[PDB]
């Protein structure tokens, strides 16, 4: 839901207030991709 | 209740008043009066 997936693109094109929330989306999304990976790994580790 | 309190006073050409608020960029906010992206308080402006 951000304007871009490239972090310095956002920081160059947008002002500190707007740029921050765009990065937040990327932080919230990426941190979801890690929790998904680690949950999938903890389940896959149990069958191993 | 407030722990320390300051009133800052100054005179602005109206079309730049949109630079007093946090983090924004432009002459007043870069060379005359910058307030931090992490401050609590209010901005009052009126014609004179």
């Amino acid at each position: 839901g951000a304007i871009s997936s490239v972090l310095n693109d956002i920081l160059s094109r947008l002002d500190k207030v707007e740029a921050e929330v765009q990065i937040d989306r990327l932080i919230t999304g990426r941190l979801q991709s890690l929790q998904t990976y680690v949950t999938q790994q903890l389940i896959r580790a149990a069958e191993i | 209740c407030f722990t320390n309190v300051y009133a800052d006073s100054f005179v602005i050409r109206g079309n730049e008043v949109s630079q007093i608020a946090p983090g924004q960029t432009g002459n007043i906010a870069d060379y005359n009066y910058k307030l931090p992206d992490d401050f609590t308080g209010c901005v009052i402006a009126w014609n004179s």
